[PDB]
């Protein structure tokens, strides 16, 4: 039981990290789009 | 009337129109092209320089030289009347049964105003659904929000149709009551296929349940904004009926997973950063605005009861959709894949199910005074039976005591007779009689959770009362 | 029985014809009202 | 007042131009209907206002007006016996003037502007007044409301109105500066109200429940947490706290509850009776109500509104009990708000400043010396409902890091008809040692040792569960069956407390001391008899068992005679036994 | 059983639909009879005036060449220009100053946009 | 456009026992088959192309290997149409857009295939459309969206992916043509989730619109057990509607035999949980019999060889006979163990090998083999008494 | 690298078995290196010199200290040369690509520099198309004698088969040979794990008239038996070996003997006949009734002979 529980927690951490990275990428690209639209039209 | 021709950008589901500051936010517009075809669209952003319009359907024939945009309505509204009973609509109020359109008594905004918390009252009356595992152990109370959790291959549509066909009130059990209290069913289906649409139409028309029902049907290939709009229109009609004509309406929402996916797509199309696991951050508030439109109001005789239906994406209750539906609704009814594969219909599993308002709709003056204790005894006995069934696979039958063998037989009989009722419609008295007949298999005195008077009054009936004609 | 269904069909036909005649009794007034309201 | 026009509309976010001079986090009215919102960003000549209700139907060019003040509450007479939403809007008058729905853009006042009050001055012209002093009193039901000068007002009194009838609007005191002081004033909800000094946790918070008052006490001005498992009787314990605690004023906050649960709490309270006076309990309570479909900003500001009202009533010199129900729903609203602003999440999608907000809310509790020199205290009991009862949730992890006590309410005990259904193995309290001198000086000098002995007996009973699980209890020898039986006696006769009983609903500290003394004495005599060689079944049928068992149901004033009679019978029955 | 009642109800609904659509056809015939009567100049002038009021910054007035001589009085009054166009009859369209926006006041458009509200009232008139 | 849609009431006979029996698909229905690389999607689709009872087969190779198209082109002309008797290639249309072909044509190939299928349906035939991979279509959409610099959703896919998939899958169905005829289109689409993760957005979107779902297992593919269908994860919503056809064309008790087989499989799955904890030798004899019958069903009924000269195709009557034999043997064994006959002796009964090898019997030699095997089943337990 | 060198050293067709034109044309080797270290490069060069195969080889060398972006061009140049040779001069060309992992790293560098939409773990979305443009250049063409055969080599980062690079490569290519760290740690060479491996074109080149009539059935029987042995290996880790039945003991012994005699051969060149003989010797351990996948004719023909007749 403790081993499987630790594995589950590890997998949860990995998935959450990947989600955070995806959110960061999306924020960056949205910032690029907004900046280009508001600066160069 | 007044048209705008300054289109400057068309890409995907969006187009930009210049000099359109007269368009209100959220307004509904019509888009016409060179060929004369008209498409629908909704305004999603208005500025001094241009307005952004999210176009329904597809943008195949559009061009920047000949397209024109005209206003339809400042705020999305629906025309309602008591003549809507017996009619079918496409999800944005357009009739699809071939009958002439209705003449509205009034036009109401599809988005609803929140109910005042001081105007509500406590739910205190039940609804007979005709299914024993719901009426006895997970009783549905007027004004409750009781969702159904199902899987990918489970027959949730059949259960929805059966409940819509069999649901009724029991005024005679509530003292004398009034023999005439209107009842209606509002059915909303989101993202269904042609096969499911045909099945629902056939089921509603073959038994006369259409005459008291209003159907909002939205197909899988229809635009997603219509899928967003469908439950709100259904609930608008339900609220109008219930709180202006004292109807007892029952609302069934066929698949909320489709609604959540459509909401996610709409949010992504408007460039919004997603929240947990890709779903919108405001998903909880949106689901709350949908679910919280049911209940009973002080000083009114009508009521609204909701039964959302949703398929768990991977049979996982940790998923955002079931988890957030749990926070807002009172209990759940969960289907079992094992029961379905064993040939039992409806495959409702009593152990993971729960109704949080059950204790207020049962007792004396409603159903019967033995209801709660019988339900508790059935629950405990079934749990013991399944545990003994798991143990006997290893330790064998002969090593068990007599009580354990009796419990195992009780569990088998319970699965065969109480759950597996088929398409049969059972009144609450029939279900209670079957429950007592099953409990009679266990010896008297093993029934800890039932008072002695009830046992004396009801214990001792044989299973042949139902086995003769199950 | 089929006789009862035939009776229901005949009753529906007769009532539809009566309703059609009743509507014909006020078609001019309805047209005049619609023309009056539609015009500025 | 800064006045501008709408420039862009996109969802609840509205960009207004011409708003130079508007201040951050000020309340603004958007559109012709006057929808309220908050300024969240200033840029050049523009302002970013985010609206509470929906913005469908608005048009570019509609006026936007700024009030110039942040979110604030009105503090004054007329708050008791009232029901409010998350931003202090009286729901009853909204119902009167609107119907069963809450339409957008409704305007009502938190304090009624028409009710007359019996003014009674306490100052004379020429007096010098400092923030926090008492200007006059007004009777509010069974209370005497003290009209306090706002914390930031100083000057000399010029004129005082004579005693009579006035609304909350007539200036009863005018200063030499020309400042006019009314019966009420406003205060921002996100700024704590000033005090002179915060005292130490020296006195207890008597809840009336034996298990909570004895095993896991909470100091007056402390904090506690409680889970919300279904079927565990949480609402009964909460309303028992409201009825029987030594608090003078109760503030109940529901931030995101279900509709029917809010209906239950709004219907039940107008039926409870205040034991001290016999009148309705609602006459000394304030209810803040929020369902799930109400605007997110109200659900986020509900707890701050409640704690500000509690701080005001503390400043008047009372003791206030604040109950916040389902702070998890508040955290959910905070997460949604943070998502709408596009902030990088931390842990399970919550904003990184969740712990800071929870600490800011919980740290306003404490016993203080008010600016007027009096004493007042605020106690906070916040309910936490994890997604599936998991204690690893960031909300629960951050909550348990700052609260002083944690009463783990359990559903398994409730299944076994043990009420209150509080698990004594998972609960803890950090106030016992600090409160020890008060116990030694106020109930008995031996009480802490007796409590430790009771806890030791419970722990020893819990230690034998493995053997009882593996082997039937009847196989155990005498020295272990005795401790099992005395633990069962403790559970049945001291821990349990029926809240629906006429005299068992409330229990004093000295009654608990007497019951514990009786149980300990019986255990000691039984141990001596066992060492002398008597059979345990002989002990199990002594007449003293019923005397101990019926100690719960005796009256409070009648208790000492019963206690001494049973103590005498403790020696009388055992000496007859060999 | 109730099946015959269903037939009666659907026959009634179909008869009512036929009634309303025949009313609509008679109304459209009456409306299209207007241009052949001397009553059309006043209504078209009023519609053009309303359309010009709808666009405060209107620049040009556009209609079929039959109605331009009648609209010359408003063109000189309101100062707008006039140019012919084979657009829909029984109405006058205007073009805004920017050339992007455009209003239309065709009588059939008014009928289409008012029949939704008028149907409920004329249901009482018929029966 | 069509005149009217119709309810499905006629099976699409794929020729594979497991798909035709446990998870049937109707004539106008839709099915999906996901799995990781190496599971056996392409072999299954080619088998459906070879052995199904459709009039016309349209094969779309969207974004896959060119050697597969070469194999089809070289082999199909030499095969025989099951019903017409002419060359198999004379009823087939191929659309090929291989991996190294231009990306933007992947989206076009699917539409071209479905339009040709709809045209042949309008002529009045029953058409089967095989889409080799919709994941390649999704990836092409993602690449184009990246070029457009759009806001992605989930794993970078454009927001309208689900709408596109629903629009594609809703073109199937049995209809009444505008000319008054009757035709049908059946769509079977393979899915290639990245890493075999079934939580991927394309697979989840496909779950919500198909009528049948055939999941493949990598664990079964590793041990060379084909068609490698995950029985626990697959389902079919057409089972109830096709019952009258089975009763009229296969046997009056066929649904009951299918239900019995499903119940045995579910019981075996339930017992395997205990088996994984304590081992088979800890169970009672009835449980051991259930386990052995489940293993026999897995190895002698669900298993089918796509390259064997006789096992490649299987009729409905052959599957019915095999199921009847298995059920009869199970009944006899249960009766024998109820009276104390040891299970460890039953497993060496000589008729077990005959039951196991009944698969390879020819389609026309089969009925005599079935009669002999049934009588031998009766004798093997009657001779014990 | 050792396995690739051994395959290049020992590869040969068997015209006598298939009855084709008996010819002894040697393979031409095209060797493309991407981010190779000095140790591996020296090993490869010394091996080729020892076998004398450099005179038939074209080498494109991109060492680890060379610029990263050059790796975009190396596979394309190598495949251009290979295609030219094979389809214009009737050569049979064998192509070895050292590490597609470094190629994917360079691709990700360029993609991140250009602000592309990533796939999984940051790799660009067009990586599938880019890899397909390289792998799909092999094959045979009708009307021509030449051929191109590819043996790409790649390192799974954490032995994770679900990493994007191995995943896409498996989705594009026509099989894979997967190595096992568990087999390597036991001293078995080559450490090829048969269960995760796959050859999609196996049925085309085996059977009667190509290698032998019993090839496919023997392969299937070996696969099933090895899977059963591995499952029993899992079981004995829980219930202990003494609790086994005799059948499970037989399968366990078969699995051990398989891993120690069939997989483990070292640096020796086995003909197909020798391999089939060893496989039949291993299959003879099981009872004759356990070989369900093999027809009775082949069992009668080949079953029975023992392993000691080969070694010992
Ligand atoms: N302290 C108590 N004294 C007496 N009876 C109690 C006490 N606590 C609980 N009970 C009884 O047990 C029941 C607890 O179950 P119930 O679900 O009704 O609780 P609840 O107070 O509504 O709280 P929750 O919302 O956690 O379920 C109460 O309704 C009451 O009958
Ligand atoms: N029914 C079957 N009979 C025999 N072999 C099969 C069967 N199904 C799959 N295979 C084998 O599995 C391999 C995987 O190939 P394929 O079917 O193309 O898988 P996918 O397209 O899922 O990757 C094929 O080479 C074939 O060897």
């Amino acid at each position: 039981i403790p081993g499987i529980r630790a594995q589950i927690r590890f997998i949860q951490q990995v998935l959450e990290q990947r989600e955070r990275e995806d959110t960061f990428r999306l924020k960056r690209i949205k910032g690029k789009i907004e900046a280009r639209e508001a600066e160069e039209e | 009337k007044k048209e705008y021709t300054g289109i400057t950008y068309i890409s995907g589901p969006l187009l930009f129109v210049e000099n359109a500051k007269d368009l209100a936010y959220g307004a509904i517009v019509d888009i016409k092209d060179g060929t004369g075809r008209v498409r629908g669209g909704q305004v999603i952003e208005v500025s001094e320089e241009y307005a952004v319009i999210q176009v329904f359907e597809e943008t195949t024939g559009l061009d920047l030289a000949t397209t024109s945009v005209s206003l339809v309505e400042d705020v999305a509204r629906l025309g309602v009347s008591k003549e809507m009973l017996g009619r079918r609509f496409n999800g944005i109020g357009k009739p699809i049964d071939g009958l002439p359109p209705i003449t509205p008594e009034k036009r109401l905004p599809i988005t609803g105003l929140p109910l005042n918390p001081v105007a509500r009252r406590k739910p205190e009356q039940f609804i007979q659904t005709g299914i024993s595992t719901i009426d006895v152990m997970n009783t549905l109370v007027r004004g409750q929000k009781l969702p159904i959790f199902s899987g990918s291959g489970l027959p949730a549509n059949e259960i929805a149709a059966q409940i819509a066909r069999q649901a009724t009130v029991r005024p005679d059990l509530s003292g004398e009551g009034e023999k005439e209290e209107p009842f209606a069913v509002v059915f909303a289906a989101m993202g269904i296929t042609q096969r499911e649409l045909s099945y629902f139409i056939q089921e509603f028309e073959r038994t006369g349940a259409l005459s008291r029902s209003v159907l909002f049907l939205n197909k899988a290939d229809d635009p997603t904004i219509e899928r967003i709009l469908t439950p709100r229109m259904a609930l608008t009609v339900a609220e109008y009926l219930a709180f202006e004509h004292d109807y007892h309406v029952l609302v069934i929402l066929t698949d909320m997973t489709n609604y959540c996916e459509a909401l996610r797509e709409i949010g992504a199309a408007r460039e919004e950063i997603p929240g947990r696991r890709g779903y919108p951050g405001y998903m909880y508030t949106d689901l709350a605005t949908i679910y919280e439109r049911a209940g009973v109001v002080e000083g009114k005789k009508g009521s609204v009861t909701q039964i959302p239906i949703l398929s768990m994406p991977d049979d996982d209750r940790t998923h955002p959709i079931p988890d957030l539906t749990g926070y807002i609704t009172e209990g759940q009814i969960q289907l079992s894949r094992e029961l379905h594969r064993k040939g039992i219909y409806p495959p409702i599993d009593p152990l993971p199910s729960l109704s949080r308002l059950m204790n207020n709709g049962v007792g004396k003056g409603k159903t019967r005074e033995d209801h709660k204790q019988v339900s508790d005894q059935l629950y405990s006995a079934y749990a013991n039976g399944v545990d003994i069934r798991k143990l006997v696979a290893i330790i064998g039958e002969d090593a068990l005591t007599e009580n354990d063998r009796r419990y195992l037989q009780f569990a088998d009989a319970f699965e065969r007779f109480f759950i597996n009722q088929g398409q049969q419609n059972r009144s609450i008295e029939e279900s209670l009689q079957i429950a007592w007949a099953l409990l009679s298999m266990l010896p008297q005195g093993e029934l800890k959770r039932i008072s002695k008077d009830h046992i004396g009054k009801y214990y001792g009936q044989k299973l042949e009362e139902i086995w003769g004609a199950p | 029985t089929e006789a009862l269904l035939a009776r229901y069909r005949e009753r529906a036909e007769a009532e539809a014809k009566a309703v059609r005649e009743k509507a014909m009794a006020r078609l001019d007034e309805a047209v005049a009202l619609v023309l009056k309201e539609v015009l500025p | 007042m800064i006045q501008g026009v709408i420039q862009k509309i996109a969802g609840p976010a509205v960009i207004a131009k011409g708003m130079l001079g508007a201040r951050m986090y000020d309340i603004c009215k958007v559109g012709e209907e006057g929808l309220v919102g908050e300024i969240i960003r200033l840029d050049g000549d523009t302002a970013f206002v985010q609206v509470y209700e929906d913005t469908s139907g608005l048009k570019v060019g509609e006026p936007v007006v700024s009030t110039g003040l942040p979110l604030a509450v009105e503090l004054g007479p007329g708050m008791l016996n009232g029901i409010y939403d998350g931003i202090q809007r009286p729901l009853e008058r909204i119902r009167e003037k609107t119907g069963i729905y809450i339409t957008r853009g409704v305007v009502v006042h938190a304090l009624d502007r028409e009710k007359k009050w019996a003014w009674t001055p306490m100052v004379k012209p020429g007096d010098e007044v400092r923030g926090g002093m008492v200007l006059g009193t007004v009777p509010e039901f069974g209370f005497t409301h003290k009209i306090l000068v706002p914390p930031d007002v100083r000057g000399r009194v010029k004129e005082v109105k004579p005693a009579g009838e006035y609304t909350v609007e007539e200036p009863v005191v005018v200063l030499e500066d020309g400042t006019e002081l009314k019966m009420y004033h406003t205060w921002p909800v996100r700024r704590a109200r000033p005090v002179q000094r915060k005292l130490d946790p020296n006195t207890p918070f008597l809840t009336g429940m034996r298990i909570l008052d004895v095993l896991f006490p909470v100091a007056m001005g402390g904090t506690a947490a409680i889970p919300g498992p279904f079927g565990a009787g949480k609402s009964v314990t909460q309303q028992s706290l409201a009825k029987w605690s030594n608090a003078d004023v109760v503030v109940y906050v529901g931030c995101g509850e279900r509709g029917n649960e809010m209906t239950d709490v709004l219907v039940e309270f107008p039926e409870l009776t205040d034991p001290k006076t016999g009148g309705p309990l609602m006459h000394r309570t304030v209810l803040i109500a929020n369902t799930s479909n109400m605007p997110v900003a109200a659900r986020e500001a509900s707890i701050y509104v409640g704690v500000t009202i509690a701080e005001y009533f503390r400043d008047q010199g009372f003791s206030v009990a604040l109950m916040a129900d389902s702070t998890s729903r508040w955290a959910e609203a905070l997460r949604e708000i943070s998502s709408r602003l596009e902030e990088m999440p931390a842990e399970e999608g919550y904003p990184p400043y969740l712990a800071a907000r929870l600490a800011a809310f919980y740290e306003r509790a404490g016993k203080v010396i008010t600016l007027g020199g009096e004493e007042g205290a605020v106690t906070i009991v916040g309910a936490v409902s994890p997604p599936g009862g998991d204690m690893s949730e960031p909300v629960t992890q951050s909550t348990l890091r700052i609260v002083g006590a944690f009463w783990r309410l359990d559903a398994s005990l409730a299944f076994r008809r043990h009420f209150p259904a509080i698990n004594w193995n998972g609960s803890y309290s950090l106030f016992t040692s600090a409160l020890d001198p008060w116990y030694r000086e106020n109930v008995a000098e031996d009480y802490p040792e007796l409590r430790d002995a009771i806890s030791e007996l419970l722990q020893r009973e819990a230690g034998l569960q493995e053997i009882v699980q593996l082997v039937g209890p009847d196989a155990l020898q005498d020295a272990e069956r005795l401790v099992i039986e005395v633990g069962r006696i403790i559970r049945e006769d001291f821990l349990q407390q029926n809240a629906y009983h006429e005299v068992d609903a409330y229990c004093s500290m000295k009654k608990a001391y007497g019951i514990m003394k009786m149980i300990l004495a019986f255990y000691k005599e039984a141990e001596a008899a066992i060492k002398r060689g008597v059979s345990i079944d002989e002990i199990l049928q002594l007449p003293v068992l019923e005397r101990i068992g019926r100690a719960r149901y005796v009256s409070e004033e009648e208790f000492p005679a019963y206690f001494e009679e049973a103590m005498k019978e403790i020696q009388g029955a055992f000496k007859a036994l060999a | 059983e109730s099946a015959g009642e269903l037939l009666v109800a659907t026959a009634r609904t179909q008869a009512r639909g036929e009634v309303l659509e025949e009313v609509r056809r008679r109304v459209r015939e009456a409306l299209e009879a207007l241009p052949q009567k001397p009553e059309w100049p006043e209504v078209v002038r009023k519609l053009a005036l309303e359309a010009l009021e709808a666009l405060p910054g209107a620049k040009a007035l556009v209609a079929n060449p039959e109605d331009l001589p009648h609209l010359e009085a408003l063109a000189r009054e309101r100062g707008v220009e006039l140019q012919a166009e084979p657009a829909l009859r029984l109405g006058v369209r205007a073009v805004g100053a920017e050339g992007k926006t455009q209003v239309e006041n065709s009588l059939l458009a008014r009928l289409d946009r008012a029949w939704d509200a008028l149907s409920s009232k004329v249901a009482q008139a018929l029966w």
